[PDB]
């Protein structure tokens, strides 16, 4: 096999994130987000492994040992690592929404689309034949929510109809049963069609301009003024740690992973940025 | 103080009669509420001795034994193999977590003297052939725990579960 | 997407610019376009929906117009040219409205026809005010633009 | 931990505020004040930054360098700042009320959501986490706020019903009356809905149309004419600094902040904005 | 959310209807456009007394209101400014009514006796201070539809 | 010191006051006052540092460049200003009185209430740390005024019950008469709970229906007819005045504003509106 | 004047008998009224000695230890091992921090040589084991703030901001 | 079945047996909780009838009765003169109205034949001379409310409550 088990998680931004990729001037952004190949944000899988193993590293000083076996050496770069991440995949945005009408009364929503839990499918369908990765209602849910395909779908089945990010005005109906909640929130999910889904989501991201300031006469300096784009708060990815047999391997999971709540992932860590909590798929859903 | 003792979950039939009482105090951990087991126990570098399962000492990290961990004393009859001895509650290593625990207990292991004359060579064995998952909730989940068909009554699923998340090793030997 | 609605202004701003005939009547429909999108999304559409149908003077001749306006491009808005500003501007909603699947033009060209009506009208806006709100806000810009470009500054 | 010291800290605005995020797209005439991720006012930890440490560079000018290594160089930085400041969460605002019949009565009020406290409980938990402190009676008290999270309610007051802003009746309900204070105040604090605090909050800015006059004809010159939001005085931020173990942390937050009470964030200063009062929950709670 | 421009929508359906003559309409209008500028500035209770004595509360006037709270075919006679000032009457207890500041069944039973107008008064006055900030958009609303719906002598 | 110096002052408002607050469609005055965060009126002091700016510029055309430093360019801003006006806090309102249980017949007396003086004390409080000068005079009586909150309150009188604004009744007591008056009128001084004090300043206000006549016949013009809103002469609005360290504010704080009392104020000048006196407190407590 | 007295606040019982004053002046800069403890004193650049807990002197600014300033002088024992000074009451470190001071004091701190054959590796000290909590409240509140079983039944208030609010640095020899 | 009854409250003592039942359900619609009496139904068009208290059926809108709500089904000499009737829950003239009811109710009256040999030219007549308050307090408002002095201290309230709730109109025959 050589990839002997699979713990999927989440990952819950809880301030805004900004995890960059090549600055340039096409986007007019400055500094924009990691674009998949569909132009959602994603965490690519070298950022997602590399800012793990500074934190495990900086937090469990001991394991030092175990943590270069399992995602590998920098200083011996001749054997290679037990464990991998898969690229995070963006799963649910956090969107505005004005209620029509609907009983419950929301201020903010959840939405995704459907690329977003086609790719989510694929990763889940990809590692359920472990035989330790069962949570078979999770791709349950996904299934059937990917049945329904082409209609603004709700979660909930209240909303109706519902006004998304100040702009959007979408049509919902509900799914034809309850669909227990995905994720812990007591907060409705929106599947959207894709073509609104991106307009949604493309304007449920931070887009911030920045300025530098000479301290002495409170001025801008010439040529210091950009801006980039965070992702909200709130907003979950989804993705797999691979790992393959060893006892190192074994010993990661059963403690390093354990304790592995909060973490510091992209860039502008001073600005606040960056801070993420993981859920591991095994006890929540 | 609080006194709790850790079962283990094969699927042999062994587990039956493995303790005195259930309850003692109003101390609980391992409980079910319409989802399932919560503060499920694991023990590392330990293994099942599935003819009469018990906890050998082994050295591995790729062993372990699921099992569940709630307050009581094994058959007033133990403490020459049973390895008695507290925990605050959070060097624990427990899955499911619905709540913490009072950061204090003292645990009850069944354990085995390492017995020097078997190669302790390990089988990993998963609990299925749903008949004996069956029976096996009988004589413990429906007789340690009495909550069963009052608030679970979707019992199907409380049978999955202990499918796979109740894995463990064992000696084959 | 909301492109259709640059397509929209345009007709339009081409209606009620050869309707209004005079020249203050223009100037004054510039200043409308200008500070009434302002008012629509600081206070809300359905207060400045009520503030400019007050100041529009709805008799039947003035509504004899918008109906013509809406099918002919030959009508010609007169009386007052602060109403007859405030009349264009409430045929530029009413216009996108229509064109863009909100109100029935049936049910519309019914409502200004008759008084009962009105009052009707007036209640179906009111439980679309924000869907009104959010689809309208592109096509009041350009329309609020194209009034600064090609109006005169008065 | 990860972080040496994890300092909490509200922000009372001394005077109405004018935090940036330049005109848009569409509201080419306002300026408007920074926004949430759900709409609310909030102040990017880059302002925080810039303005905090432009303010500690002249306060403590013989500290310069405990400041350059905690809040990061600017001139030739060799390596990464020590300390971080997460966003600042409105926590508070401000509403005109008029009480119909109760206790001596009262003309203003603090207006708080439960959307807002989800947020502060999430950084709570998460520096908590990150960091050997322990918030243990802010976390107490917000929890069992957030216990009563479908209806409005009202703290240290009963006030039974009220007309915030002078548009909104809402009916309250007294939590527990035995629940001692978050911010010691003396005006109550009104947990509202989501949906209906919203409205109550975009009543409580300050949008202000501003003329450009031609000195020599007080006349209006051509274009000037725009609108600013403000954030009105009496306002509650929660923001965290945050900070790695150097020995210039440890004097930082021992020496500075210790020393730090009023700052000037945002901009438009002449004109009297951007007074603050930072105040280290700490010793508030 | 604006529910003050539909209450005032309603109102304004019933009273619009309740005119026959195009004179007691064009009266409405004119009260409508000055009572609210009143309010405000003189305040509720000056300006409630104002209207109440311009509105010749007999009890066939106040027979029409009341049933004009329910009838949908009612109609107030009498002379145009008698008839625009119970309009406007109507106007304000049909605010009162709906927002739960006065009790329906109170203010029938006062609008019926003689021996409670004072009450109503009364508690009117108890109660100026809410009414008065609560009424000003209701009012101002009913005052664009007054000014957009009629016509002027 | 973050400032040089710091110059609190009292606006006396000898004609009647109109500063535009700017018209919106639901608004019931034309033309109102510029409002307060709750409710009360004030000077935004954009409108005071435009105001003053201009008038110096004209009176003292010799020092146009100590002008320019303090206050800001106008033709080419290549840095900020040192000079800072902070919004004017309606101090005392005057209002009509009708005397019971007192002795001396006064036909009006200066109003003001807790608030107001609550948001004199975080101006001084926050102005003495963030400069070299203290106001230990006007903090002490402002502090001893409002240790007696919730009461109504007269300073030098013996009134013991008045009407105020011909609609309002209250119970006071007399402070102290060792107390030296803040006001330097020798009219008394009552400070009122707010719940009244709100009602008292609204009806204070001076509204005037004005009208347009055409100039061809004097009959009036269509739509020309509004509303407007002043206060009253005999208004004292609080502010502050705030330099940074510099030379040029050197001069300013030191032959500009020893030559400055009489401005006007607003607008409506041609109809004799907005002179105002301003009473440096360095001079007049 | 009005001297002042410090006292650390560390897990060990070497507060035994330490001081004279009990309050003879006229109150303790350390309050406790509603809202736990006020005005607390905290010293860094210095660990504790928790074996006969004195301060002792390192440089690390990262070493402090927090304790309550009772008005009080030590035991007519002293002068020899202790630190006193005299110092603007504005220079000091205070936390929970309520209300001015008499811009001056004496203040009285357990001071002890370094001991330089042995070199310090100080270690921070967090208070757990609610014991420890539980009889240091009698062992010096009870004594001082004698307002405590006074006034607050809420002794859990002043115990549970106590556990979560003095940390030290030990000498850890 | 939700079922109460109305008593009206006059200045007479013809009040005091009336009934069979006391508390007959669960709630009594008139409330008194440290504000007064509370939920008291107002009968319009209904003047009394002192001499052998009954409310009389009149056309005039400005007479009426008013008094007080209780459940159960009064004496069972009756069920000949009384106008019993089912109302839904809406329809009461009840002020300071506390709570909501269950969509309907059915509560009974003490009605009578208006006796067309005379001009029932009322008058209205209100509760003064506080010896009535006193004995219908004792006599009435205790009997079937035995809270009060029980719990409430403040009876005054509810006291002058009677002075100031109750005016009606009697027939003067």
């Amino acid at each position: 096999p050589y990839y002997a088990f699979a713990e999927p998680f989440f990952i819950h931004a809880i301030t805004h994130l900004h995890v960059g990729s090549g600055s340039s001037v096409e986007e007019e952004i400055a500094l924009p987000f990691q674009r998949d190949e569909l132009g959602y944000p994603t965490i690519y899988a070298s950022s997602l492994k590399g800012a793990i193993k500074s934190f495990l590293l900086k937090e469990f000083p001991d394991k030092r040992d175990v943590i270069y076996k399992v995602l590998g050496e920098d200083e011996n770069p001749e054997e290679a690592s037990l464990g991998t991440f898969l690229d995070a995949i963006l799963f649910a945005i956090p969107s505005r929404i004005i209620e029509i009408d609907s009983a419950k009364p929301y201020v903010w929503v959840y939405v995704t689309t459907y690329e977003l839990l086609k790719k989510v499918k694929l990763y889940l369908d990809s590692i359920s034949q472990l035989s330790n990765a069962s949570f078979s209602n999770l791709k349950n849910k996904i299934d059937t929510i990917l049945a329904k395909e082409g209609k603004n779908i709700t979660l909930d089945s209240d909303l109706k109809s519902a006004i998304l990010n100040e702009d959007f005005y979408v049509e919902l109906e509900a799914l034809n049963n309850k669909i227990p909640s995905i994720i812990n929130a007591g907060v409705p999910l929106l599947v959207l069609e894709d073509s609104i889904g991106r307009e949604v989501i493309n304007r449920s991201l931070i887009r911030v301009r920045r300025i530098r300031i000479d301290r002495d006469k409170k001025v801008v300096e010439t040529g210091g003024l950009w801006s980039e784009e965070y992702v909200p708060m709130k907003t979950i990815f989804f993705s797999v740690l691979l790992g393959k047999e060893s006892k190192e391997s074994a010993i990661f999971a059963s403690c390093i992973l354990r304790n592995l709540r909060y973490v510091i992932l992209g860039g502008k860590e001073t600005i606040g940025k960056g801070i993420v909590e993981l859920r591991w798929v095994k006890d929540v859903i | 103080s609080t006194q709790r003792e850790y079962v283990f979950i094969p699927i042999t039939n062994s587990i039956t009669i493995d303790v005195k009482i259930t309850i003692g105090g109003s101390d609980h951990i391992t409980n079910i509420d319409e989802r399932g087991i919560h503060n499920v126990l694991v023990i590392t570098g330990y293994a099942v001795d599935e003819k009469n399962g018990r906890l050998v000492p082994t050295l591995d990290p790729c062993d372990y034994v699921k099992g569940i961990l709630v307050a009581g004393t094994p058959q007033q009859a133990q403490s020459n193999d049973f390895l008695t001895l507290k925990l605050p509650a959070n060097k624990l290593y427990l899955i499911r977590k619905k709540g913490n625990i009072s950061d204090d207990l003292k645990i009850y292991i069944p354990y085995s003297s390492p017995d020097a004359r078997n190669s302790m060579k390990t089988k990993p064995v998963s609990i299925s052939d749903d008949t004996i998952v069956n029976n096996i909730i009988k004589e413990v989940f429906d007789k340690i725990y009495n909550i069963t068909q009052k608030e679970k009554v979707k019992i199907e699923k409380v049978k999955e579960d202990i499918k796979e998340l109740f894995s463990y090793y064992a000696l084959e030997q | 997407l909301y492109e259709e609605d640059y397509k929209l202004a345009l007709e339009a701003f081409k209606k009620v610019f050869n309707a209004l005939t005079h020249y203050g009547a223009k100037q004054a429909f510039r200043s409308r376009a200008r500070d009434l999108v302002e008012e629509i999304y600081n206070s809300g559409f359905i207060p400045t929906f009520f503030y400019i149908i007050s100041k529009a003077e709805l008799n039947s001749d003035s509504l004899d117009s918008l109906i013509s306006l809406f099918s002919s491009d030959n009508a010609i808005l007169r009386g007052s040219d602060e109403n007859v500003s405030y009349s264009a501007y409430l045929f530029i909603i009413l216009y996108y409205l229509i064109k863009r699947g909100i109100i029935e033009q049936k049910f519309l060209i019914q409502a200004l026809r008759c008084e009962k009506t009105r009052l009707d009208l007036i209640d179906k806006l009111y439980n679309l005010a924000p869907i009104i709100s959010a689809k309208i806000r592109t096509y009041l810009l350009a329309i609020k633009r194209l009034s600064e470009a090609l109006i005169e500054a008065r």
